[PDB]
């Protein structure tokens, strides 16, 4: 499958787990 | 959902497909964009074209002007004919000192006449015209003459 | 010099204070004509040392150089420029002549007498004397009288005028047979200025534009010895200003409208303005698309005839509101446009497809394609590019230049126009300074609500 | 309504020529209506209303039909020039009128006229 | 003649009948709290509080009187939607019923007291002539005012009297009116901290006590009296102007960006929730545990709460909305009836495909799905004369795990777009648009309402502070 | 903060309008205006770049593996050609039309091979190349330019490059990067 993460960017680029931790 | 259909149009290439390219390619000479040069250096194609003009301006023009035809006689000068001033110059080019004068001088005695024929057309003049297109074929023959 | 104490004119309004000084006047207006002989020349010069024979006249923003190219100078078949010297002999003899006029008015400005009527009676003139007003404007008139048969002598001797439309191919022609029939030279006059008439920038044929030239011309002669033989009516005199400023303001008027009539013949004619030297008209480019996509396409195989666009007016071809057969597309608008290039194909009634289908010869395709590209489409940084286009092309059709350029000029002009008329009747009447705070006219009239 | 004869292919005497013709679609497919849908080219859906992008609404967006349709004309010769090769005579055609891509439904419309041809 | 826009200044020197038009005001305010409380409780339905919440319902006072505790109601209903079983005198209606019988009070009080304005008590002793000690009018009115603050924060919403306040999860899933205890500490002034309302009310509120003891004793200094003209009336009125104004942009603030003050069962999410796909990273998060626990992908969808999934909608973000696009958000999308389930497109080469949500920004956005790599894999293509992505070449089947279309799989294109469309709006629940007629576009929340109105009054309410303060320093120049 | 001094009264670094680019088994000059795309149009794609601005002008360089040790194995130019049609796109629209000019009844899009070649680079591999225009009903861009070039690597793997161009640009100067960018293409 895919991680919560790598379903949420998809989804929404700018989700507060894609657009953080990213450095 | 279909494959988009494909036609092997590569002949359009050889019956002047990129005459437009060409022409519309800045980076090219203004001469070479609109083909100048390429007549200049084409003496064989010159002397055809101008050989081409010589058959409209007199195995034709006449039926227009019999059936009082004048836009279509007035646009059967220029078109094709259209170069025909460019190319005697050219074929005139090819000689030298009064071989080349003495072709010019005959070239500019043809252009008057087909002036003079074309004024007559646009005053609708059919006898005018008949008579001036005579002397037009007359003067072009003489050219013909000397650039060939 | 002068101060305003002794004038009543602030530095802002200096040569106010020479509109009594005729001396001085004549030194003005004879300086003003060597700056513009000047620029002539000058400009003239640069264009040619600025001239490359690779490019067209339109691709190198030169603006003088077509025009004499025009009056059949340094031009070749298909008007090829053959030598640029005759060029440069005009920049040179303007830049020289410039020199006479500079000498002149400054003379007539500083050494000069400030008035001539003290000494010269016949150069001496007062604003209001209409009789001499009207000789000196028979004079000048005589000169555009004899500048106009200058050009129709070129016409029609020393050479010719480049013609467009010359048969078998366009190249310099001798007019020898000039419209004289007034119904033709006239009927552009009476003409709509609205689509299709085109009022005179319709004027197509160089036999008209010379024989025009020939009736102005002769007018403007028997005009002159008229005024210098007659003084204004009664009638001329209870409806005129007779004033230095309404003189101005009457001149400003006229040369406002000449300026717009002249943007319009730069954007719309194309026989007066060769499209081979000036480039392409907007109509001209336009239809040019449409003619080099069809002429592509039925190459390709596609029945420009019978092709039906998205709307189903027809994608090449459609019919004009008149009936006429012209190019589909928004080039509609453009169905008027007339071409050296195009009429060939043309016939009775609209295009005729059959020349389309066979017979479109290799330079009216060449031609077409040229004029698509070098549309007159641009940007003031001279970044070529209908536009939302990318910096690569660096080119701005020298007709929107005198297009845009003389627009501007005339609309300034009319305004100038407004001012000094309104001035000069307000100064005749006595209100130009302002009301007599005792004599206010409002004060005496009826108190209306 | 798009007055056309295309592909006809009248087969009655010299006068009653009767044949049908196509009538293709008076819009094209590329062709977008003012909501944007369109054939080839359009949204398909009513992008305006986001709730109701997809309902009944169906009839007028992704439809955008271009089926083109067929016609009736009988041709009739009413003199012939022999010595100019030249045909002339009075035609009369019933064809559908547009459908708004698929939106209305097509109206008979009777088209009657003359016409002239030169045979050659 | 006092010119139209002058017609109020005439009791600018009448203490008596300042009272009664304030009174007046004030009568108006109440009778508008209770009336628009009845209007709403006539209008509500607390059938559904899940698909139906009162923010979907369009109602604004409902939400305000929930918040302190008001839950029951005489017509047998809770806005939990459990019956009602004894609302009480505090029932919705009877709290509106309330401020209803206060604003006629106030009405015949204003009247009293516009008839009788001609009292000694106005008057100054030393003169005779009407005077107010604005210095220490203000003093007393600021203990009063204080005395409340600390019992609200130390009572009411404490607990230890007073009902309680609203205090939901993070995820708004489950909350009601529960007592708080003051955090008293650094976490007490994190916005989303509840506790911090009891501590702050209870702090500000023992301090403002004191600060007008301070007033009451304490007279102005002399050169502050002058410079500050605290002899004006319209002095107090252009820095009261400034104090409204000030909290009118903290209060709209505090509902725009959310706070422990604005619950989102309450009046709604709030736009940034979805920006930053709050409840969508839960409801994944949640799906991939039951999913590691071993659950089927239709168990874990199926575990997803209805209502979660609901705050996952882009018609519920507040910003989704127009200016004149008037009514409750249930009209313009239709009412909830509930959830169709997760959608799983994936292509034909078994590739999951994610579609791209819509930005708030966007009114319009073109579908597009996405890979986990995050490299587009398919969408709609405007133009199809030449596609090379379209939903039919890439195959794309759409499976709904969970709700009403759990275990439904679409390979229709048409289908498939169809809920691809959806897919991009959030979660996908079905909504009857025909009861309310609902005209298919999305409709603001009360909390965009109530920040766009208050934002508004502060904005002018900046140039009212600005003129009657303008006035009372240049009063010597605009006197006349 | 490396102390570089300004480039003031220097020298340009680059005008050739081309920078040399650098993949596996693959070299070519890519435009240099031309920016780095992240969308994989076709299986296989290697390198993706696309104009500044107009999308239409894109490149795209697909490796995939193919036994077939020499281009020609695949066959005739003309049967790789079909073979590769992918590439052109594929026409999703399938209602019944005819109502678009210069093109058949039910198709909307039509690509016309304009010219076909087989140029061998000095490592001696050939490279089948072919130019095709692509025409749309809505006619967008006044039609596609299509440069395709194909090629097995040493690594037995087929090396295809195809530069679209939007007719529009084409005739604009567009062509003379697009013509640079597949003659610089070679595969090792
Ligand atoms: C401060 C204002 C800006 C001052 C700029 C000074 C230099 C300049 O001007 O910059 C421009 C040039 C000097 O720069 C050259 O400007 C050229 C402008 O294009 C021209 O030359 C091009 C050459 O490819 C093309 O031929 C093109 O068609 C042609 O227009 C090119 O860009 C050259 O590359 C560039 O070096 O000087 C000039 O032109 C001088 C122009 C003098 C006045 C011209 C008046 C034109 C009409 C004005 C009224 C109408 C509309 C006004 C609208 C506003
Ligand atoms: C006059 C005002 C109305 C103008 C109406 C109009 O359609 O305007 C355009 C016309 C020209 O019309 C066009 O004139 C054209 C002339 O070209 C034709 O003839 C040419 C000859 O070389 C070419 O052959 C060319 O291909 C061919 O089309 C054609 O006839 C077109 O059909 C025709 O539409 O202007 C004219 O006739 C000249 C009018 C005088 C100049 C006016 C300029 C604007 C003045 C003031 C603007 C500001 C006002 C402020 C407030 C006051
Ligand atoms: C409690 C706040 C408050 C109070 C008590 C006052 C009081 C006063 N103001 Mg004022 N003002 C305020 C706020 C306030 N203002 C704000 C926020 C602004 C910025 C927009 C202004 C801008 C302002 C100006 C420009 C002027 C005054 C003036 C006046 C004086 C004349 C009143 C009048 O014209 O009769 C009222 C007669 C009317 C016809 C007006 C009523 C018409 C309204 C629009 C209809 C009611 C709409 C609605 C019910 C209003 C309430 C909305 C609310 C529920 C949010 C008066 C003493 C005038 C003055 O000369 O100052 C001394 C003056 O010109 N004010
Ligand atoms: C086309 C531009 C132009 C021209 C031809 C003139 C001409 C004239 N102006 Mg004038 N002026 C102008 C623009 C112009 N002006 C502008 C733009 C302003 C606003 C700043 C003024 C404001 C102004 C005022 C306030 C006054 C004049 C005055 C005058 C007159 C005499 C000047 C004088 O008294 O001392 C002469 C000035 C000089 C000797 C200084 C140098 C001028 C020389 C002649 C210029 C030569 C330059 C050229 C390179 C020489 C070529 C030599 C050759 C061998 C190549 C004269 C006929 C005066 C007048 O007569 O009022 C009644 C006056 O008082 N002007
Ligand atoms: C050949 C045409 C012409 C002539 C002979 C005059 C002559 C005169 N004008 Mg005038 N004017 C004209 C055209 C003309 N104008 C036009 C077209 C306009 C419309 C814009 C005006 C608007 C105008 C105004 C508003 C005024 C005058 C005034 C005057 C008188 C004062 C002279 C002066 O200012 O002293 C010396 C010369 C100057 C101070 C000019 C300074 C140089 C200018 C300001 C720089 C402009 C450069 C320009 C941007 C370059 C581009 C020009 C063009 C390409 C757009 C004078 C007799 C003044 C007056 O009182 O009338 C009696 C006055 O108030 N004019
Ligand atoms: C509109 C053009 C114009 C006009 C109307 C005049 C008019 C006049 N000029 Mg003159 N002049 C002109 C252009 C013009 N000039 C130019 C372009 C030059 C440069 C060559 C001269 C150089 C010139 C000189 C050197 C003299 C005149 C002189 C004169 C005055 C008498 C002429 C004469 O021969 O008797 C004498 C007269 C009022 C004479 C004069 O005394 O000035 C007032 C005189 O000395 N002009
Ligand atoms: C241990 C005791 C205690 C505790 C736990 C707290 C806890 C808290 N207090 Mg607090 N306070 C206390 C004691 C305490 N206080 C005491 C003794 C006083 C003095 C009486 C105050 C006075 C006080 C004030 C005045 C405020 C708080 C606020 C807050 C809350 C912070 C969130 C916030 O800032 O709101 C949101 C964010 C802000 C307020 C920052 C924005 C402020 C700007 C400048 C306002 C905009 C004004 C301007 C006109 C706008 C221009 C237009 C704009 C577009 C730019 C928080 C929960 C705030 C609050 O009430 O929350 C709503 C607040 O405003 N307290
Ligand atoms: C006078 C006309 C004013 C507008 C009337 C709208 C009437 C209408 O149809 O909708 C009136 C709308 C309700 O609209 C209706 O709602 C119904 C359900 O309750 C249904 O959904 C109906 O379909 C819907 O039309 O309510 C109102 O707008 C009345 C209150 C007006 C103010 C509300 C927002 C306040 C925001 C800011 C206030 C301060 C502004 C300061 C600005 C500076
Ligand atoms: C009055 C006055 C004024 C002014 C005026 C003017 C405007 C004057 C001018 C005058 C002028 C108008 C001048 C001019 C001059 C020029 C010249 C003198 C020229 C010369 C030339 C030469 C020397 C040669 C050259 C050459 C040739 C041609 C060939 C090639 C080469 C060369 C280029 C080298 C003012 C404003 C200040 C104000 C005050 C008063
Ligand atoms: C060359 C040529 C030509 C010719 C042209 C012409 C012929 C022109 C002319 C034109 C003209 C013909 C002009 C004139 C003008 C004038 C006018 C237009 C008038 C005006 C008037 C006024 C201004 C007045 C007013 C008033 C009144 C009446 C009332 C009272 C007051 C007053 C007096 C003010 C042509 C075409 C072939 C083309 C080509 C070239
Ligand atoms: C007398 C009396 C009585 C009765 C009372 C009552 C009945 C009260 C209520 C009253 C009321 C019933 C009040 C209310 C009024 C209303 C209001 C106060 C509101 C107004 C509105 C507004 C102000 C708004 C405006 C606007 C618009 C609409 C648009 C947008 C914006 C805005 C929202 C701003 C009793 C039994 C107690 C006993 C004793 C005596």
């Amino acid at each position: 499958v895919t991680l919560a993460l790598d379903k949420d960017d998809p989804a929404k680029e700018d989700s507060v787990k894609g657009l953080r931790k990213d450095i | 959902l279909t494959p988009v259909d494909l036609f092997d149009d590569r002949s359009v290439r050889d019956r002047g497909f990129d005459l437009i390219y060409e022409a519309r390619d800045l980076d090219l000479p203004q001469n070479v964009r609109e083909g100048f040069t390429q007549a200049r250096a084409s003496l064989d194609e010159t002397k055809k074209r101008v050989k081409e003009s010589e058959a409209r301006i007199d195995a034709d023009l006449d039926v227009f002007i019999q059936k009082s035809y004048w836009t279509e006689a007035r646009e059967q000068l220029r078109r094709q004919v259209g170069t025909l001033r460019f190319d005697l110059n050219t074929l005139a080019s090819t000689k030298e000192k009064e071989a080349k004068k003495a072709a010019l001088g005959l070239r500019k005695e043809f252009i008057q006449a087909v002036e003079d024929l074309d004024f007559a057309l646009r005053e609708k003049d059919q006898a005018s015209a008949a008579k001036k297109l005579e002397i037009t074929k007359a003067k072009l023959d003489s050219v013909l003459a000397a650039v060939l | 010099g002068r101060d305003q104490e002794t004038t009543g004119f602030a530095w802002w309004s200096g040569n106010a204070r020479l509109i009594n000084l005729s001396g001085k006047l004549l030194g003005a207006h004879v300086a003003h004509a060597g700056l513009i002989v000047f620029w002539a020349g000058a400009m003239n010069l640069f264009e040619v040392s600025h001239f490359v024979p690779e490019k067209p006249m339109y691709e190198q923003g030169l603006i003088l150089l077509p025009h004499i190219a025009t009056l059949g100078y340094g031009v070749g078949p298909g008007g090829e420029i053959i030598d640029t010297f005759p060029y440069f002999v005009s920049g040179v003899l303007h830049l020289i002549s410039s020199a006479v006029l500079g000498f002149g008015g400054v003379y007539h400005s500083l050494i000069g007498p400030e008035t001539l009527e003290e000494s010269y009676p016949f150069f001496g003139y007062v604003w209001k004397d209409k009789n001499k007003m009207t000789n000196i404007l028979g004079y000048h008139l005589i000169m555009l009288g004899l500048g106009a048969w200058l050009l129709v002598w070129k016409a029609m001797y020393f050479g010719g005028v480049y013609d467009t439309w010359a048969p078998g191919g366009g190249d310099v022609r001798v007019i020898t047979n000039p419209t004289t029939n007034a119904a033709v030279i006239f009927g552009y006059l009476v003409k709509s200025p609205f689509g299709g008439d085109g009022w005179i920038c319709s004027v197509d044929n160089m036999e008209d534009i010379i024989g025009g030239h020939i009736w102005i011309g002769t007018l403007e002669i028997l005009g002159g010895i008229w005024h210098i033989y007659t003084t204004p009516w009664p009638w001329a005199r209870r409806a005129f200003v007779w004033s230095g400023e309404a003189y101005l303001s009457y001149s400003l008027g006229a040369i406002g409208v000449m300026g717009f009539i002249a943007c319009c013949m730069s954007w719309f004619n194309n026989t007066a303005y060769p499209s081979e030297f000036y480039g392409p008209t907007g109509p001209e480019a336009s239809q040019s698309q449409a003619f080099t996509f069809l002429v592509r396409d039925q190459r390709l195989g596609a029945n420009v005839a019978s092709a039906q666009g998205p709307t189903g007016l027809g994608k090449y071809l459609m019919r004009s509101p008149t009936g006429e057969i012209i190019f589909g597309g928004e080039t509609m608008r453009f169905w008027d446009f007339r071409g050296p290039w195009l009429e060939p194909l043309r016939g009775p009634n609209g295009l005729d497809l059959n020349k389309l289908k066979n017979d479109i010869q290799p330079w009216q395709e060449r031609r077409a394609a040229e004029y698509m590209t070098h549309a007159p489409l641009g940007s003031l940084n001279s970044v070529g590019g209908v536009a939302t286009e990318i910096n690569a092309v660096n080119f701005v059709s020298p007709r929107s230049w005198l297009a845009c350029s003389h627009f501007c000029l005339g609309f300034f002009f009319f305004i100038g126009h407004l001012w000094h008329a309104g001035r000069a009747r307000a100064a005749a009447a006595g209100f130009e300074k302002g009301i007599d705070r005792f004599d206010e006219p409002v004060l005496s009239m009826r108190p209306l609500d | 309504f798009l007055f056309t004869i295309k592909q006809f292919d009248g087969k009655g005497t010299l006068d009653g020529i009767k044949g049908d013709f196509l009538v293709p679609s008076y819009r094209g497919s590329s062709f977008l209506d003012p909501k944007g849908r369109g054939g080839s080219t359009g949204y398909d859906n009513a992008v305006a209303l986001p709730a109701r992008a997809d309902a009944e609404e169906l009839l007028k967006e992704n439809v955008k039909i271009t089926k083109a349709l067929k016609g009736s004309a009988v041709f009739s010769v009413a003199k012939v020039d022999p010595v100019t090769g030249e045909i002339a005579g009075v035609f009369e055609s019933i064809q559908p009128s547009d459908t708004d891509l698929g939106a209305k439904p097509p109206k008979d419309i009777k088209v009657t006229g003359l016409w002239y041809a030169q045979l050659k | 003649g006092l010119p139209w826009y002058r017609v109020h200044t005439v009791v600018i020197n009448d203490p008596g009948r300042l009272i009664s038009v304030h009174l007046m005001h004030t009568a108006l305010v109440s009778g508008w709290a209770g009336s628009m409380a009845l209007f709403e409780i006539s209008v509500f339905d607390p059938s559904d509080p899940v698909l139906n919440p009162m923010w979907r319902q369009g109602m604004f006072v409902l939400p305000f009187m929930t918040r302190l505790g008001i839950t029951q109601s005489w017509g047998g209903w809770t806005i939990s939607g459990e019956t009602a079983t004894n609302p009480g005198i505090w029932s919705y209606e009877g709290v509106a019923a309330a401020h209803i019988i206060l604003s006629g009070a106030l009405f015949l009080a204003s009247v009293w007291h516009w008839t009788y304005w001609d009292l000694e008590l106005f008057r100054d002793p030393r003169t005779g002539k009407t005077a107010l000690d604005l210095p220490k009018i203000f003093g007393i009115h600021l203990f009063l005012s204080g005395l409340l603050c600390f019992g609200f924060g130390a009572f009411h919403v404490t607990g230890v009297f007073g009902p309680g306040i609203w205090v939901s999860d993070p995820y708004g899933l489950t909350g009601r009116v529960q007592p708080v205890a003051p955090s008293w500490g650094a976490d007490g002034f994190d916005p989303y901290n509840p506790g911090g309302i009891a501590s702050h009310h209870i702090a500000a509120g023992i301090l403002g006590v004191l600060a007008g003891l301070f007033h009451l004793c304490v007279r102005p200094s002399i050169r502050l009296y002058f410079g500050l003209s605290m002899g004006s009336i319209e002095t107090v009125l252009s820095s009261s102007i400034a104090a409204v104004f000030w909290a009118a942009f903290v209060v709209a603030g505090t509902m725009w960006y959310g706070s422990a003050a604005t619950p989102i069962e309450l009046f709604g999410p709030t736009r940034y929730q979805w920006d930053q796909g709050f409840f969508q990273q839960e409801i994944q998060k949640r799906v991939q545990a039951s999913l590691a626990e071993g659950a089927s992908l239709s168990d874990a969808w199926s575990r997803i709460p209805e209502k979660l999934a609901f705050y996952d909608y882009i018609g519920n973000n507040p910003a989704k909305g127009g200016l004149f696009r008037t009514g409750a958000m249930n009209s313009g999308d239709g009412i909830a009836v509930g959830w169709l389930g997760h959608a799983s497109f994936k292509d034909q080469e078994g590739r999951e495909l994610f579609v791209r949500r819509m930005p708030t920004f966007f009114e319009t956005f073109p579908v597009l799905l996405l890979d986990k790599d995050g490299i587009v894999r398919a969408d709609v293509p405007f133009r199809k004369a030449e596609s090379k992505y379209s939903i039919e070449q890439v195959g794309v089947s759409v499976t709904f795990y969970g709700g009403e279309l759990d275990g439904l799989t679409f390979t229709d294109p048409a289908t498939v777009k169809k809920y691809a469309r959806k897919a991009q709006l959030g979660e996908i629940f079905e909504f009857d648009r025909s009861t309310l007629q609902s005209d298919g576009v999305f409709r603001s929340s009360p909390r965009g309402w109530f920040t766009f109105g208050h934002v508004c009054f502060a904005l002018l309410f900046f140039f009212g502070h600005i003129w009657h303060g303008a006035r009372t320093i240049f009063r010597d120049v605009f006197a006349g | 903060a490396y102390g570089d001094s300004a480039n003031v009264f220097g020298k340009v670094t680059n005008k050739s309008g081309f920078v040399p680019y650098a993949g596996d088994g693959f070299a070519l000059l890519l435009p240099a205006k031309w920016n780095p795309s992240k969308e994989n149009d076709f299986p296989g794609v290697i390198l993706r770049y696309e104009d500044n601005f107009d999308a239409v002008n894109n490149l795209v360089v697909i490796a995939q593996d193919t036994d077939k040790k020499a281009i020609a194995d695949f066959g005739s130019q003309d049967k790789f050609l079909e073979s590769v049609s992918y590439l052109l796109g594929k026409q999703a629209y399938s209602g019944e039309t005819q109502s678009e000019g210069g093109f058949a009844p039910n198709r909307v899009s039509a690509a016309s091979l304009l010219d076909v070649s087989t140029t061998t680079d000095k490592k001696g591999k050939t490279y089948y190349k072919y130019e095709l225009l692509v025409r749309s009903a809505d006619g967008d861009e006044g039609g596609r330019h299509q440069l395709i070039g194909a090629t097995v690597g040493s690594d037995n793997k087929l090396y295809i490059i195809k530069i679209q161009i939007g007719d529009k640009r084409w005739f604009k100067g567009a062509k003379k990067e697009a013509m640079g960018a597949f003659d610089s293409f070679t595969v090792v």
